[PDB]
């Protein structure tokens, strides 16, 4: 559609476009890769992965699930 | 291109004069909107009156289909035998076998760890150990055809054994 | 135990209608039975006793190639377990590819178009009838040459460099054995190829 | 001799067969034993999807193949009865007459469209 | 191309290309005709044994 | 209004070439792989044997139109022509002739004869007639004026491709309006209305029967002029 005017004093999104957008985006992408490394490290903490190929659960290891003893 | 044309007009979003008093007994039944208010339900049908009349309509026309479909079954089960199809006949401790050992385990009948003297039966959700209903006539039938897949198998063994041994027997009564 | 000769052939003739008779449309089964007229004679006992060999002295070297690849092309018959996967395609015929199918489909298609032509525009004659058999045998004759090409020129090569190693690995006195009839199938299902590692 | 077992007919242990990673279609199957060698031949010879499906003697791994495709054959028969039900299709006198298969043959019906 | 199954099922399984490997001619003499006919007696017992087989072959896992 | 010359690196009417693969143009230059160019420079057609080949084959230069005003031959020793058909009959009498071959034929050469029926039973019914089959029951392929009898002789097609001339009385003829007989033959008037005109179909009243001609049939001023038409 074409643009019309809209109200300076209302906060309003429709269209804005900011000239020093490159800036703000190296900004707000560089601390949130940051963060993001940070986050994956925290969750790569407590992991869990099916055993390799050719490896197989030898049942006497404690790795192996446990039952509750009465 | 070519006209400047003027800023868009405020009669895009046009002002509603409510002419009829929204009384409280249609209380949310018209979305209210200061351009444009709509009522809160749309029918796009409106040729059909009511609910029974559209409803008989539309049973009226869906018989046309419904024929349709039927001369299609009729059409392929006239030309077609049935298929031999079943769950892994080789395969008879899994999703078959477990079902009858549980059946067989009911450990749900047994006392408790501490002695208690609570079973599985003392819940509202609580083991029963001879339903025979549900999801079992279905297992029941699966191990039918595959028994009868097994068997129809077996007996073809057979036939080919005595097959070639009845050729054996021929060529070897000849001579 | 019985002849295992007789008793494949009464066994094949029992189920040959159930093993290689199929379903087919009404000139489909006019031209098998023309066929089976025309089939060769299956003789479950095969008198090769009577057979007087020559010694491989007498063939020359392409000779005895050739003999080792006949050889070879008896044992996959007999023994599937022999040759690997790369020497059982070079004993045998590439497949066809899409220069011989489209050729294939290009002579259906133009003897298709020529009858939609002549039934069409009723355009039935004598010259019309033998101009179309012509083509007819033409289209076979040259779909016969295209396998013969690519048959002769792939594999005749192959072929010849395949015996020659088995040649020197195998020898010369073995495969003119495999060549004389007196050979038995059943022990040729049990020798072991030497170049098979398994 | 069994179409199932392997060239080597071994048979492999619960352990090794979950090291091999084999579908749980296959174990369900019982042509595990040459699919294991197939299998162990693939995975220490890579090819490419477009390679696999592309390739008609399975390059390298090609007796394994060979072995695996004879038991599966089998077993894709055994489980369909597609012998039999070929065999009655083929001639529905003759399958009749032969008494190959009573539970077959009693409810044998070819249907008037596929040749009555 | 690589699955003309589809034109096996509604067109039915038509005439293929004249595919045959024409490597028998290496020799010459009687004994060409006697490996021919072993080789079709061959192929008509591969079938039989192959019908036998897929006939017994299903009691060999239990 | 195009101001391609203004611009260098605008886009040529030469670069738009590959367009004409999709795009009708008319002809600006042939290609070297151009039919035509390969018919004009390859010697192979310049021999004589070529050129008597192609005076000599297809069609022939006898069958073509050569007036606006033609005569076919006559059925009778007194009839007047009126109506005949051009092309449209001559295509229903070739797919009439179809079922001549394709019906043998396929008896011959389908395993499923069975099949085949179960599966153009419905598309005959549902399908065919109403589109070809009646179409060409009611088609009118050639109709002239029997003054002696004062009848029509109408010479029509038949189910196998054949041809057969009835004479219906001159008095059993009525005008059927499209309207009238809009409803009850809808899908046949949807399908396969669209080469004959609904706006004019005659009816003999004698069995009922509907005469239909087509929208592009050639008819006789003369036979139309007649004391008995009218
Ligand atoms: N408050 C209300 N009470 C009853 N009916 C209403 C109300 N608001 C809208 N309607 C219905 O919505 C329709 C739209 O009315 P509207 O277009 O505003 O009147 P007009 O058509 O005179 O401009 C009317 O026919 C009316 O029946």
């Amino acid at each position: 559609f074409q643009k019309y005017p809209i109200p300076r004093y209302l906060h309003v999104g429709q269209w804005i476009v900011n000239k020093n957008w490159k800036w703000n985006t190296f900004h707000m992408f560089f601390p949130t890769a940051i963060l993001c490394f940070m986050v994956w490290r925290n969750s790569m903490i407590s992991t869990a992965k099916p055993p390799n190929y050719g490896e197989y659960v030898d049942p006497q290891s404690p790795v192996a699930p446990k039952a509750i003893k009465y | 291109h070519g006209w400047d044309r003027p800023d868009v007009p405020l009669s895009f979003n046009p002002l509603y004069v409510h002419k009829r008093e929204l009384s409280i007994f249609d209380t949310n039944m018209w979305m209210y909107d200061q351009v444009y208010p709509e009522y809160v339900i749309s029918y796009n049908e409106i040729h059909l009156v009511d609910q029974w009349k559209g409803l008989k309509e539309s049973f009226s026309q869906s018989a046309y289909w419904w024929a349709m479909m039927a001369m299609v079954f009729g059409f392929y089960f006239i030309n077609t035998t049935p298929r031999q199809l079943g769950i892994d006949t080789n395969d008879l401790k899994g999703f078959l076998g477990e079902y009858y050992g549980q059946y067989k385990k009911r450990s749900g009948i047994r006392s408790n760890f501490l002695g208690l003297d609570v079973t599985g039966e003392n819940s509202i959700i609580q083991p029963n150990y001879d339903r025979k209903n549900g999801i079992r006539d279905v297992i029941d039938s699966l191990n039918a055809d595959a028994g009868k897949r097994k068997l129809i198998n077996l007996e073809a063994k057979n036939f080919i054994e005595r097959v070639e041994k009845e050729c054996e027997q021929r060529i070897l009564k000849k001579g | 135990n019985v002849d295992q000769h007789e008793l494949k052939a009464e066994m094949i003739k029992e189920l040959s209608h159930y093993y290689d008779h199929h379903d087919l449309s009404l000139f489909g089964k006019v031209q098998h039975f023309v066929e089976h007229l025309l089939e060769e004679k299956h003789h479950a006992k095969i008198n090769t006793s009577n057979f007087d060999q020559k010694k491989l002295e007498n063939f020359s070297e392409s000779k005895q190639i050739s003999r080792t690849v006949f050889a070879l092309k008896k044992i996959k018959t007999f023994n599937h377990d022999f040759f690997t996967s790369e020497e059982e395609m070079i004993l045998e015929p590439l497949p066809l590819g899409i220069l011989t199918y489209g050729l294939k489909y290009a002579f259906a298609g133009v003897d298709a178009a020529l009858l939609t032509y002549f039934w069409r525009n009723w355009n039935f004659n004598v010259r019309t009838i033998g101009l179309l058999g012509g083509l007819v045998g033409i289209q076979m004759a040259t779909l016969h040459i295209p396998n013969l090409v690519n048959e002769v020129v792939i594999q005749t090569p192959r072929r010849r460099a395949l015996a020659k190693k088995y040649i020197s690995a195998y020898g010369p006195q073995f495969f003119h054995d495999i060549v004389n009839p007196k050979y038995d199938i059943e022990h040729l299902r049990h020798l072991q190829n030497k170049l098979n590692p398994y | 001799g069994a179409w199932n077992e392997n060239q080597q007919h071994y048979k492999y242990s619960k352990e090794e067969i979950e090291a091999y990673q084999v579908p749980m279609r296959i174990k369900a199957g019982p042509c595990v034993d040459t699919y294991i060698p197939l299998k162990k031949c693939f995975q220490e010879n890579p090819t490419s999807f477009a390679a696999k499906m592309l390739d008609g003697r399975k390059g390298k791994c090609a007796k394994e193949f060979k072995y695996y495709n004879t038991c599966l054959n089998h077993w894709q028969t055994y489980e369909n009865n597609s012998h039999v039900t070929n065999a009655y299709w083929a001639d529905t006198s003759k399958a009749n007459a032969d008494g190959i298969s009573n539970t077959y043959g009693g409810s044998f019906r070819k249907g008037l469209a596929w040749l009555n | 191309y690589l699955e003309p199954s589809y034109f096996h099922e509604t067109f039915g399984h038509m005439s293929q290309p004249p595919k045959y490997d024409l490597i028998d001619s290496n020799i010459n003499g009687v004994e060409k005709k006697l490996n021919k006919q072993i080789l079709h007696r061959e192929h008509n017992e591969h079938k039989l044994d192959g019908f036998v087989s897929m006939f017994k072959g299903s009691d060999v896992a239990k | 209004g195009d101001i391609r010359h203004k611009f260098s690196n605008e886009i040529t009417d030469d670069d738009y070439d590959y367009q004409r693969a999709m795009h009708v143009k008319p002809p600006k230059e042939e290609s070297l792989f151009q039919l035509t160019n390969i018919l004009s420079s390859v010697p192979v057609f310049k021999t004589r044997f070529f050129l008597d080949f192609i005076a000599r084959n297809l069609d022939t230069n006898s069958a073509v139109s050569t007036s606006d005003f033609v005569a076919p031959p006559r059925v009778h020793e007194n009839s007047f022509f009126v109506y005949h058909s051009r092309e449209l009959g001559n295509v229903i009498r070739k797919y009439r002739s179809l079922e001549s071959i394709v019906l043998p034929g396929a008896l011959l050469t389908f395993t499923y004869p069975l099949f085949a029926a179960f599966v153009a039973i419905p598309s005959y019914y549902f399908m065919f007639n109403a589109k070809i089959y009646e179409m060409s029951r009611r088609f009118v392929v050639r109709m002239d004026v029997l003054p002696h009898l004062e009848m029509i002789s109408v010479q029509r097609i038949g189910a196998f491709g054949i041809l057969y001339t009835k004479l219906h009385r001159i008095q059993d003829l009525e005008y059927v309006p499209f309207d009238q007989v809009k409803e009850q033959e809808n899908y046949l008037w949807a399908i396969g209305g669209h080469g004959v005109d609904n706006q004019l179909i005659f009816k003999d009243r004698s069995t009922g029967e509907f005469f239909y001609f087509e929208r592009q049939g050639v008819w006789d001023a003369k036979g139309l002029n007649h004391p008995l038409l009218n």
